[PDB]
RNA sequence: CACCUCGAUGUCGGCUCGUCGCAUCCUGGGGCUGAAGAAGGUCCCAAGGGUUGGGCUGUUCGCCCAUUAAAGCGGCACGCG
RNA sequence: UGCGAAUGCCGGCAUGAGUAACGAUAAAGAGGGUGAGAAUCCCUCUCGCCGUAAGCCCAAGGGUUCCUACGCAAUGGUCGUCAGCGUAGGGUUAGGCGGGACCUAAGGUGAAGCCGAAAGGCGUAGCCGAAGGGCAGCCGGUUAAUAUUCCGGCCCUUCCCGCAGGUGCGAUGGGGGGACGCUCUAGGCUAGGGGGACCGGAGCCAUGGACGAGCCCGGCCAGAAGCGCAGGGUGGGAGGUAGGCAAAUCCGCCUCCCAACAAGCUCUGCGUGGUGGGGAAGCCCGUACGGGUGACAACCCCCCGAAGCCAGGGAGCCAAGAAAAGCCUCUAAGCACAACCUGCGGGAACCCGUACCGCAAACCGACACAGGUGGGCGGGUGCAAGAGCACUCAGGCGCGCGGGAGAACCCUCGCCAAGGAACUCUGCAAGUUGGCCCCGUAACUUCGGGAGAAGGGGUGCUCCCUGGGGUGAUGAGCCCCGGGGAGCCGCAGUGAACAGGCUCUGGCGACUGUUUACCAAAAACACAGCUCUCUGCGAACUCGUAAGAGGAGGUAUAGGGAGCGACGCUUGCCCGGUGCCGGAAGGUCAAGGGGAGGGGUGCAAGCCCCGAACCGAAGCCCCGGUGAACGGCGGCCGUAACUAUAACGGUCCUAAGGUAGCGAAAUUCCUUGUCGGGUAAGUUCCGACCUGCACGAAAAGCGUAACGACCGGAGCGCUGUCUCGGCG
RNA sequence: GCGAGCUAGCCCUGGCCAGGGUGAAGCUGGGGUGAGACCCAGUGGAGGCCCGAACCGGUGGGGGAUGCAAACCCCUCGGAU
RNA sequence: GUGGUUCGUGGAGCCAUGGGGGAAUCUGGGCGGACCACCGCCUAAGGCUAAGUACUCCGGGUGACCGAUAGCGCACCAGUA
RNA sequence: GCCCGGAUAGCUCAGUCGGUAGAGCAGGGGAUUGAAAAUCCCCGUGUCCUUGGUUCGAUUCCGAGUCCGGGCACCA
RNA sequence: AAUGCGCAGAUACCGGGAGGAACGCCGAUGGCGAAGGCAGCCACCUGGUCCACCCGUGACGCUGAGGCGCGAAAGCGUGGGGAG
């Protein structure tokens, strides 16, 4: 589901917004938002570190639960799930039984009211989260743990979703989004099932405001500038690049790869 | 039109005040500097 | 060609204002004619005055439209910011 | 150590010259006064201008400009007796207004800590930091000049110390709260405004009429408790308790109960309200201006009514909307002959600002500069509304040179016979059209548009009839939206002012936006959208020597880089060269390793030099891949039964020889190509043809509704652009 | 070494946008059907929507050019939730 | 791998030292310009040490130094207006 | 107007160290066919563009000329 | 035959793994459906049809312009997938 307008003002003709039926409460939980600073992708100097940032509606951060294990088999109801306005993914507020609230990021399917709960124990149902070693081969997952301890940082974004394909030692197997094949340690934890909201791919902004109201502004090309300013400025009408594609900074753009060769992590990496 | 000098008197204190130079060790060297020479007034002259 | 002007002589056309030349487009006078008349042809005298309004192009020019006695050619820093 | 030059330097004085100017075309005239001196100062009268201001109040800036007395050398674009000028004197009063003995924001600073040759850079806590949060004063009078500051009336707040009555009290710690967007919006009020036949008031009867419910002026403001009338906030109990980094009886969670669109507690707003003030015209006062009287002033009724208040109100939406203290609660140590809470009394309540200008002659612009400067108020009538326009109240102003005159010429403006774009690069400019109501409206279209398309008709006033609302009561009055019929006057009824000219047809760009501050606003940039590519998170990338930071408190539906630029239909072939990607072999290759072998000296033991194989990374070579990577995308000769042309053939070269579609185009040199269309006449324009000097598919190709202060062509309407000028 | 008191971007916190038009979704009702889609009304009040002041601009033209002005003035024009 | 020295890689020692390796205590060590041999000179990896040297904000004494456009920017209430 | 390249069998073209020049197609003669093609066997003509010159000797080397092709004609 | 793959270790063979599509035998000239069509196996939801019985209703029938629904392959849009 995603909402369509008529075209009764261009750029109305094409605009679509996400549905917000899954949406339960609005204002978030008093107890759980902190204030984010905005940057305008300026650093602590104050120069622009990543270009074309800045404006965009006010936002709160909500703070959100990426460790699991700190309540192991204490299980927690399905109170609410709300709008995150920083992240792609809808985010559910659960009830613990002691008493404590927290936000976790709420995967598809998941609604109100169901029982969710952490640790070794737990039954493979969507929502709980569990050490990989205890997840079975083939089931689909997500904000996995890439370091045991370290926080979840894998699959976290709209209808994202890893995969569990084998296990190996202290190691598992696993798909991520972008298709690679990497392992990780089987004390990493992951709450079961596939990120949802899942339509997000399918807004379409409709129009540049859409795109500022988001903190994204314009993006000025190479092509459009002067050779002072960019690999690509200059010469007369128009010109093709004229060279090999490059950034401001004049490293090649086009296939030319970046991760660093002699990286520790590539003994565990095998895909693409 | 809109001229250059929109005076602000925590501006200039904030800016060019005796404590704004002492801070930066360019700031010292420019009273040094301004009382060799014999300067009536090291800072700009401000009101709070 | 490179003589004055590079401690600067504003450069095309139009508009306004003209003025001069005559190697005369018209009018005036004439010779010859392969000049019957009428209309021409070509050469001579003659610079007084006249020498249209529009389409196109920045155009000068040129080509068209409609007329005309005729729709002259040049010079004046390719006259005149 | 000798000056005539250096667009030499400093200074002085000429020329232009009694010349241009005297700074908005809002405008002046007269009378009286003053003074050596008056167009210019004071005063009266008349006239004009502003009035969503050119009036009034805050804030920033400025810093005595404020008030008074005495002055006029200079400053004042003239004059000056005047002044924002000279001399002197005076003037700014707060527990409640602003700010500080309160809070935190970005940011700054910064114990701990990290980093850096030095200087220094980072940095959790803490601290600093405000037009945000918190917090108790309204109204009149008074002064030459201050007033929510003095005075008067009424009313509050905090600290300290006492009583009295309560209660386990008690933090910098826990929890609640503070606390939050945009648009639309209900009800009830208040500000503000209009009317009155009613209440009050000096007075007036003019010039033809009028002694009338005549004209003119005014009919309020602040206000504790208690009372109403609106609204806002909030459930009440008992058990369990592993969470809120100790403890909580508090919060959270669970289970019971009663209560539930309320109530009851609170809390704000509004009204009333003890009391306290004000209180016009006009007239007389001598003030530059205030006073007296009007007066024992009256102090009421109705109507309109916020955008403001009740306010944390309600609905919807997506882009998802600060913090911290005060405040309440909870408990920890500690203490409970403390402490806190609640009332009532007495005491105590500091620092700084406070004048004046403040859309401007006092600020920013070298100037008394036609420029620039944020918030609030901003009345009345009419115009459909309105902060629009015309007039006008309160208030403030006539712009610090004047007097004549009546040429050319210039600027700004009005009109123009006949013609009507003939003007010119171009309808440049000006005209025309202009509001509201009603009738009506094509191609095309992405079905929304195109549309205010086009094109018309109506519009004033008078009398008669008459339907709804809102408020009162269902009734009168007062408003609001109207509807029907008769008639009046003029050239003309949106009678003034404000207020689109319209159509057709191409190019480009999809669109609203953005830009060369100050010669370019555009077809340029951006843009939603498409594709390529990188990047597994201590991500890639960027800044930094570093620490560190941004990325991001994000995680492949994410983030960086590049191109293309809604959308529709599409995007062909070439990987030889270059780039990127993949190649655990081979060749080459630096330090290093390794030392066959040579050498210098020594009597030697030695010491010390070179040094061949061979082992040696990345890179290059080599082998592959790769086109929304850099880029590229042919020639000549022949041939069909009329000619012409060539579907067909031959052959050279290449990595491969340009597919669709478009084509004298923002590309076409030759060129004003040729043909058709428009015109009397068309180097432009539109439609075609293809010989494409020198189009062609994401430096995208061909189209496309809507949009455009873009650029081209045509026409209608209308005009001083023109014939061609004239008058003012 | 001094500069973001002009100007460009961003960050924090506040403020402003008269008055008119147009009339998306969603409701609700009616039709429709096996049930729907859908259709019609009324309500509703969306939008880098329309007209137009403030406010932000700077299109064409005229004036100005030792200016009122080292970028102004007049008419006109664009945006204006 | 570099600096210093007249020494710019040069036959390049000496002194210093960022990296690596890494001793000896007099029969020990460093130096006399690659190296070796002889012959000599010194005693590293700890420290202190007047005077003779440099300067002129200041005080004095002198001038084939200036004399108000000179002389310090300033003879004067100048680092001021 | 100024530079570079080319011209060889009937067509499109290789080539040369200075001496005897070839390829493919076309065309000719034979074969196969009922008859044409396609196929098989066999066959070059070349005054290597003109002109001058170096040579013993020149298509070959040189200098000009005709012709063609390509690039140029900028500030102005 | 050649392109192609192969000492940079291919084919052929063993073991592990990933992934998609189609379901051998049964299988038939057989079955079902109105047609297009439907094939491994399991479960759920569901349509038609046949028979037995002669119980119920009582002609409620047949056909069917328009309308509405289904409709192999190829093709088109948005996403996913991609072994042959
Ligand atoms: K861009
Ligand atoms: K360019
Ligand atoms: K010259
Ligand atoms: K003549
Ligand atoms: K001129
Ligand atoms: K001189
Ligand atoms: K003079
Ligand atoms: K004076
Ligand atoms: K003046
Ligand atoms: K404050
Ligand atoms: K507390
Ligand atoms: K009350
Ligand atoms: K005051
Ligand atoms: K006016
Ligand atoms: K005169
Ligand atoms: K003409
Ligand atoms: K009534
Ligand atoms: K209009
Ligand atoms: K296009
Ligand atoms: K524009
Ligand atoms: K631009
Ligand atoms: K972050
Ligand atoms: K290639
Ligand atoms: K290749
Ligand atoms: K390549
Ligand atoms: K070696
Ligand atoms: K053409
Ligand atoms: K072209
Ligand atoms: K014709
Ligand atoms: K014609
Ligand atoms: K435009
Ligand atoms: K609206
Ligand atoms: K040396
Ligand atoms: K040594
Ligand atoms: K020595
Ligand atoms: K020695
Ligand atoms: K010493
Ligand atoms: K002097
Ligand atoms: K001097
Ligand atoms: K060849
Ligand atoms: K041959
Ligand atoms: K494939
Ligand atoms: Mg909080
Ligand atoms: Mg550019
Ligand atoms: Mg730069
Ligand atoms: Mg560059
Ligand atoms: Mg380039
Ligand atoms: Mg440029
Ligand atoms: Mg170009
Ligand atoms: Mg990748
Ligand atoms: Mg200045
Ligand atoms: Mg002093
Ligand atoms: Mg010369
Ligand atoms: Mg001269
Ligand atoms: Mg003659
Ligand atoms: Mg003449
Ligand atoms: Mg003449
Ligand atoms: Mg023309
Ligand atoms: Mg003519
Ligand atoms: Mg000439
Ligand atoms: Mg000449
Ligand atoms: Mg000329
Ligand atoms: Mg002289
Ligand atoms: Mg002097
Ligand atoms: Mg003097
Ligand atoms: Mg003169
Ligand atoms: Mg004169
Ligand atoms: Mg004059
Ligand atoms: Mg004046
Ligand atoms: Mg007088
Ligand atoms: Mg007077
Ligand atoms: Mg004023
Ligand atoms: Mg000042
Ligand atoms: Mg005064
Ligand atoms: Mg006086
Ligand atoms: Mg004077
Ligand atoms: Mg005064
Ligand atoms: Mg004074
Ligand atoms: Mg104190
Ligand atoms: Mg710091
Ligand atoms: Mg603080
Ligand atoms: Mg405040
Ligand atoms: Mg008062
Ligand atoms: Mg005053
Ligand atoms: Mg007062
Ligand atoms: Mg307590
Ligand atoms: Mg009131
Ligand atoms: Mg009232
Ligand atoms: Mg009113
Ligand atoms: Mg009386
Ligand atoms: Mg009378
Ligand atoms: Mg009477
Ligand atoms: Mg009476
Ligand atoms: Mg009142
Ligand atoms: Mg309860
Ligand atoms: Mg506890
Ligand atoms: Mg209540
Ligand atoms: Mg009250
Ligand atoms: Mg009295
Ligand atoms: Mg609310
Ligand atoms: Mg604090
Ligand atoms: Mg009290
Ligand atoms: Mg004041
Ligand atoms: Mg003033
Ligand atoms: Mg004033
Ligand atoms: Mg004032
Ligand atoms: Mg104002
Ligand atoms: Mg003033
Ligand atoms: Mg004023
Ligand atoms: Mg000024
Ligand atoms: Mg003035
Ligand atoms: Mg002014
Ligand atoms: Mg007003
Ligand atoms: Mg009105
Ligand atoms: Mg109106
Ligand atoms: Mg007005
Ligand atoms: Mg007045
Ligand atoms: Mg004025
Ligand atoms: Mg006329
Ligand atoms: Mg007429
Ligand atoms: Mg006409
Ligand atoms: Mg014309
Ligand atoms: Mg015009
Ligand atoms: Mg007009
Ligand atoms: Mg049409
Ligand atoms: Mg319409
Ligand atoms: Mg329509
Ligand atoms: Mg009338
Ligand atoms: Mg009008
Ligand atoms: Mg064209
Ligand atoms: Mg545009
Ligand atoms: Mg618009
Ligand atoms: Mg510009
Ligand atoms: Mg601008
Ligand atoms: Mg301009
Ligand atoms: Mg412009
Ligand atoms: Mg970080
Ligand atoms: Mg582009
Ligand atoms: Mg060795
Ligand atoms: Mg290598
Ligand atoms: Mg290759
Ligand atoms: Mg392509
Ligand atoms: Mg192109
Ligand atoms: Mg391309
Ligand atoms: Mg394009
Ligand atoms: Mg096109
Ligand atoms: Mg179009
Ligand atoms: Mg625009
Ligand atoms: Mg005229
Ligand atoms: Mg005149
Ligand atoms: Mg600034
Ligand atoms: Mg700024
Ligand atoms: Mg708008
Ligand atoms: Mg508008
Ligand atoms: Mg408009
Ligand atoms: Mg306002
Ligand atoms: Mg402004
Ligand atoms: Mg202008
Ligand atoms: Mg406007
Ligand atoms: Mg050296
Ligand atoms: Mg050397
Ligand atoms: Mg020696
Ligand atoms: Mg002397
Ligand atoms: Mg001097
Ligand atoms: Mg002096
Ligand atoms: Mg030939
Ligand atoms: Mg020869
Ligand atoms: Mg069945
Ligand atoms: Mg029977
Ligand atoms: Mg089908
Ligand atoms: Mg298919
Ligand atoms: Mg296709
Ligand atoms: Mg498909
Ligand atoms: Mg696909």
């Amino acid at each position: 589901a995603v909402k369509k307008f008529k075209p009764y003002t261009p750029s109305r003709r094409f605009m679509t917004v996400a549905d917000f039926s899954e949406i339960t409460k609005t204002e978030p939980e008093k107890s759980l938002v902190k204030p984010l600073k905005k940057t305008g992708g300026r650093n602590n100097q104050g120069r622009i570190t990543v270009r074309f940032r800045g404006g965009g509606h006010k936002r709160l951060y909500r703070i959100i639960d990426f460790k699991r294990w700190d309540k192991v088999g204490i299980p927690a109801k399905v109170a609410a799930i709300e709008y995150d306005p920083n992240r792609s993914a809808r985010i559910a507020l659960l009830h613990y039984v002691d008493g404590e609230k927290r936000y976790i990021i709420a995967p598809d399917g998941l609604q109100v009211g169901q029982q969710v709960v952490a640790g070794p124990d737990a039954p493979i149902q969507v929502g709980n989260a569990l050490p990989l070693r205890f997840i079975p081969v083939g089931t689909v997952v997500h904000a996995v743990e890439l370091e045991p301890k370290k926080g979840a940082k894998l699959a976290r974004a709209a209808g994202t979703s890893a995969q569990i394909q084998g296990r190996e030692g202290d190691y598992v197997i696993l798909r991520l989004p972008s298709g690679e094949l990497r392992k990780v340690h089987g004390e990493c934890y992951a709450t079961v099932g596939a990120v949802g909201n899942a339509d997000h791919k399918n807004i379409v902004l409709g129009k540049a405001g859409r795109s500022r109201w988001l903190g994204r502004r314009p993006h000025v090309r190479g092509a459009a500038m002067n050779p002072v300013d960019h690999p690509h400025g200059g010469g007369e009408g128009r010109a093709p690049r004229g060279r090999p594609p490059a950034s401001p900074w004049g490293w090649q753009t086009k296939g030319l790869k970046t991760r660093k060769r002699r990286k520790p992590s590539s003994r565990f990496i095998i895909a693409r | 039109m809109k001229r250059t000098w929109q005076p602000n008197r925590r501006k200039r204190a904030k800016t060019h005040g005796f404590r704004a130079r002492m801070r930066t060790p360019g700031g010292r060297k420019v009273l040094k500097r301004r009382r060799q020479k014999g300067r009536w007034r090291l800072t700009p002259a401000v009101r709070k």
